């Protein structure tokens, strides 16, 4: 293996480089906000991001060393969590609103355009704020992302489990390097990993929402997103 | 081949680019084209083209600037994973 | 506050004593396994356990010091996760099957009596095995439980957040006391907290299943469970 | 009061117990009765009684043994939380 020989500095540099490109949304201000139009907007953005998510994943160390079946599984499991953790990262410096994209800064009422939305929004916000409040650093963040990708799902895979314990060591290395004591170190480690739970949860609630929107047949969804959803029931 | 190849700029105005590529030998659901000013570092634009097509125009570019264009073949999760790095090119308008 | 003056030994002793009583299921072998009867069985057990879950929670250090509104919220959020982590603890020494109760040892096919069940079962099993495989100790387990109770939900609560960092220190103290190195310590800490994610997920999938069973109107559910469910949509 | 009180054993055979308590002044959805051999440590049995009732029989007990009996008032999450520790008693059959 190669992902294991990498020092933390190397590990972090790799993940930092594998970052997906920032995307504009299809927002257009000549057409007003309807439930249909905003869901189409968010849903279009999601399809876009998914295409880059795939090629981002491959660049995550050791990921491309798994059987293609497992690479698929991890992504069918993780895509919305990944999507979310990104949104929540992207929104940290905007108390009150969600920075879906450079041209899409939504805030809480804009969400209750779409029935079911506002509840998930409230959580995405809460989580966002929590990261800002504990000063999450870009270097921790890319680690989180990866853990999220690698940790999604179940057992029937000890490969996956080593490259995770790697990422953990990297995490711990950052804090050490950032001037924490041993006890503050483990404490903050725990604090971040507990947050991952909230995202699983937000992810689950979203996925169901997205599914109810597909049926109601508000907006049509693109072939790829469509697959990532159906992968879940 | 099995993923798009031979991407290139066919024609060009100060503000528009017409591009083409050799399609892969496969049902392609659709393509994504992304473009951005080269090493400008900003967010890139992106738009979709039906999979039966294999050319696209790009408009509203800043004259005389250098763009990076990349064509993404959207198939399925499995192929896309198995598939190769997407082909890209640089062209100054 | 008082939950903060407690040394780890004290903290662990408290949680170890607050343990709920073990319950028999209403299993009866004169009546054969139907989808109706097994769901009624599991669903009856759940209502039972919930009554003890309430009084168990109060005994969890610092829990009873929160506003009653928050005590309620944590439980509406956590009940199935709590239920599950317990099942998964209880099943560790039974490779292959789920020890819902002293008189109810189900295994995987028994679950595909009920449509939708088998998928959740498979995960409960996977998780169970994972704990057994890393030799989860009773002392770690009660900590996990509590974290699960305390960590459920969202922000709008720094009280909650201290008594969690307490539980973390306790956790870390155990490992230290059990002969791990610093690096094995943080690694195992991370491994357990990552598992909590899988439970959130199992919890979400179950809750939806349980809800679909209420509508289909297979089995009737008791007033209390009924509330814990409706608390979710 | 506001939670069950004055729990006690009314009658008894070698194998059965009839118990009663003073109900709380409140809609009670139903009660749960649990019993177990005292400090035997095993799993306890449990059964349900309609909230309009305020007595219950317990049967199939081992003669001459000491049981712990506990009566749970099932109301709602909030009351149950706010509420006091449930009342229990010991009775040897
Ligand atoms: C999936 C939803 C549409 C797409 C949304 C999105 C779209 C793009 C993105 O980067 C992040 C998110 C997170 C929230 C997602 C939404 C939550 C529910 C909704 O169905
Ligand atoms: C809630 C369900 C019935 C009650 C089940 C139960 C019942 C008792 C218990 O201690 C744990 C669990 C976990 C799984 C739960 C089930 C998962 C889906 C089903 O609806």
């Amino acid at each position: 293996s190669l992902a294991l020989s990498l020092t933390a500095d190397q590990m972090v540099s790799a993940l930092l480089d594998a970052e997906p490109p920032i995307l504009y949304s299809e927002y257009d201000p000549t057409r007003p906000f309807s439930e249909a139009s905003m869901m189409g907007l968010l849903t279009n953005l999601a399809d876009r991001e998914l295409v880059h998510m795939i090629n981002w994943a491959k660049r995550v160390p050791g990921f491309v060393d798994l059987t293609l079946h497992d690479q698929v599984h991890l992504l069918e499991c993780a895509w919305l969590e990944i999507l979310m953790i990104g949104l929540v990262w992207r929104s940290m410096e905007h108390p009150g609103k969600l920075l879906f994209a450079p041209n899409l800064l939504l805030d809480r009422n804009q969400g209750k355009c779409v029935e079911g939305m506002v509840e998930i929004f409230d959580m995405l916000l809460a989580t966002s704020s929590r990261f800002r409040m504990m000063n999450l650093q870009g270097e921790e963040f890319v680690c989180l992302k990866s853990i999220i990708l690698l940790n999604s799902g179940v057992y029937t895979k000890d490969h996956i489990h080593r490259v995770l314990d790697k990422i953990t060591d990297t995490l711990i290395h950052l804090m050490a390097k950032a001037g924490l004591t041993l006890q503050q170190q483990h404490q903050r480690l725990a604090q971040l990993l507990l947050i991952l739970s909230h995202i699983r949860h937000m992810s689950n609630k979203g996925m169901e929402h997205l599914y109810s929107m597909k049926c109601k047949n508000v907006v049509p969804l693109s072939d790829l997103l469509l697959e990532m959803l159906d992968a879940h029931r | 081949s099995d993923v798009p190849t031979k991407l290139e700029v066919v024609a060009a105005t100060p503000t528009s680019l017409l591009i083409s590529w050799d399609a892969p030998a496969v049902t392609v659901r659709y393509y994504r084209i992304t473009y951005g000013e080269t090493g400008g570092n900003s967010p890139v634009q992106e738009f979709t083209v039906p999979g039966s097509k294999s050319t696209a125009t790009i408009s509203g570019l800043k004259p005389g600037v250098d763009y990076t264009i990349t064509v993404y073949a959207v198939t399925g999760l499995r192929l896309m994973l198995a598939g190769s790095k997407p082909i890209s090119i640089n062209y100054r308008t």
